């Protein structure tokens, strides 16, 4: 806490909430492509679900 | 598709029971603006 926390917040620490299928052991995923939760396609940086 | 809604000082309640709950007509119907869940992933609503 006292080595890298910042009082507004250290927003450099990121983690992944969405992934198509569970990763294999020791797998790395740098992808910043957008994730499709609903049945709709979603080309472009954003959309509904 | 209720015609009239209730007021938030006196918020109405309807109990849902003994029936099958198709969440696709909820989740994939884009007509709504927001839909958020607080103890379940919403695609898994059909699995529960
Ligand atoms: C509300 O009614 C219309 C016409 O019957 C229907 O198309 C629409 O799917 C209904 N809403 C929901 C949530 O299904």
């Amino acid at each position: 806490n006292n080595l890298d926390s910042k009082v507004g917040g250290n927003y450099n620490y990121l983690y992944r909430l969405f992934r198509k299928s569970n990763l294999k052991p020791f797998e790395r995923d740098i992808s910043t492509e957008i994730y499709q939760a609903g049945s709709t396609p979603c080309n472009g940086v954003e959309g509904f679900n | 598709n209720a015609t009239r809604f209730a007021s938030v000082y006196a918020w109405n309640r309807k109990r849902i029971s003994n029936c099958v709950a198709d969440y696709s007509v909820l989740y994939n119907s884009a007509s709504f603006s927001t839909f958020k869940c607080y103890g379940v992933s919403p695609t898994k609503l059909n699995d529960l």
